[PDB]
């Protein structure tokens, strides 16, 4: 923040501009650009130009994070939602009641199915994580 | 520098400009802080995982350090010394002596920051403003008031930073990467983050009573 | 004292279940629901497609007298 | 009245189970666990009741999951 003040060492429009354009980094194309031109009003409102648009950016990335930084609450509201369910599937049996869950998605997983055969398959086994031990609510889907 | 003792974390999570309590549990331990009384208090503490091999093993700790001058000295030898350390800055662990007890080395203190120091008091600002949300909201955590107290006169935004980031209980592994990132900015945003996710986890919390109300 | 304990947990299971995403609903059940609402029909076909949709909301993935609904 | 009546029944019943509560005391999770050593077993066979002494922990009374495990 030094050289907003150091702008009092240029008082011409070409040398403060130069330094501005120069001494805020951005790609070897566009710098090179400027050097092939000899006229100042053109050149000036690429620079402006330039200025426009790296500010808009900057806004864009700066909403672009804020609404990540909703979108990852929600993922982590999901990820505690989870977290609770595990908790209550573990406290009846460590693991779930006989540690099969697991394996049974890797299997579904590692045994090659049909894209619409693999949606059938993970919804019969989001089917489960809801019971696990008695009359058909578990058992039957473990089965199917 | 010179393996300043590095005592083993008790689920205790340490950041810069920021008072933190440190026991013991352990005999092995118990030499760490008379160790740090000889090297005139001015420590580098290390930070270790959730309760770690019942023997000092200088594999749990981590990237970052921070140099630490305790504030609060009790002398309580019955197996659990309290001494309180404030932190200076963060600081790169060299390398890991075996013990026990375990030593580490650091480098000077992280004197080196991004600026933009207004947007980050104006961020200060904002997440003094969600950590009133959340404390106010936050009272099934035995958290007291007097930790929104403490966030007046802040002559520094590193300082509050890390005071929110450590006041606000959750998970030791997000309390800790709040320390291991060496962006001052980024840190807050990080903070600001945990403190919504917390709020989000709060409010289904009280709707998920609701709902099981109505289930009864 | 245990079983009270389990009961509770059982319907916080429950109650946390009818908020895990809604994954049972609308991507099981729902879709059906669209083909209805999709297809030039006669009106008293709708009224007795929309009087067996509102039949189910029982599961008939442990009770046979909603597999029929499903299939009709 | 009645309902009340017949889960105190079933609950005394299962509180009535002493003998069961005395082996699962001592014998279970301990004798067991050094019984593995102290018979000729399979090495699978050995690991495996060490997983099965793991699904203990819990009263087997309570989760039927355990309680077949101990019978396993």
């Amino acid at each position: 923040r030094y050289q907003l003040e150091a702008v009092k060492g240029t008082s011409d429009p070409a040398m403060l501009a130069d330094t501005i354009a120069y001494h805020a980094t951005w790609t070897v194309a566009e710098k090179q650009e400027i050097l092939e031109l000899t006229d100042l009003e053109a050149r000036l409102k690429k620079v402006l130009g330039l200025l426009s648009r790296d500010l808009e950016r900057f806004e864009l990335d700066k909403r672009v994070a804020q609404r990540v930084k909703e979108q990852m609450d929600t993922n982590q509201r999901e990820y505690y939602l989870r977290e609770q369910m595990k908790a209550i599937q573990k406290e009846l049996g460590g693991e779930d009641g006989l540690s099969d869950l697991e394996a049974l998605r890797k299997k579904i997983e590692e045994v090659g199915m049909p894209e619409a055969v693999k949606t059938k398959a993970l919804k019969e086994l989001d089917r489960l994580e809801r019971m696990q031990q008695g009359s058909p609510e578990a058992t039957v889907a473990r089965t199917y | 520098r010179l393996e300043l003792p590095v005592i083993p974390l008790r689920n205790t999570v340490i950041l810069p400009h920021t008072t933190t309590p440190v026991d013991v549990g352990r005999a092995k331990s118990k030499r760490a802080v008379e160790e740090a009384m000889g090297a005139d208090r001015l420590i580098f503490l290390v930070a270790q995982r959730d309760p770690e091999v019942d023997d000092p093993a200088p594999d749990d700790l981590y990237t970052w350090g921070v140099q630490a001058v305790v504030k609060q000295a009790m002398r309580l030898p019955d197996g659990t010394l309290q001494v309180m350390v404030e932190a200076r800055a963060r600081a790169q662990v060299t390398d890991y002596i075996p013990g026990p007890y375990l030593r580490a080395r650091g480098e000077v203190f992280s004197e080196i920051f991004p600026i933009d120091e207004a947007v980050v008091r104006v961020l200060v600002e904002e997440l003094k403003e969600a950590f009133e949300k959340y404390v106010a909201n936050h009272k099934s955590l035995r958290l007291d008031r007097y930790q929104l107290e403490a966030v007046k006169g802040t002559s520094d935004p590193a300082m509050l930073a890390d005071t929110i980031a450590y006041h606000a209980t959750w998970t030791v592994a997000e309390k800790q990467e709040i320390l291991e990132l060496t962006d001052l900015e980024a840190r807050l945003k990080k903070v600001l983050g945990l403190l919504s996710r917390d709020l989000e986890r709060f409010e289904l919390d009280k709707r998920v009573a609701q709902r099981v109300k109505e289930q009864m």
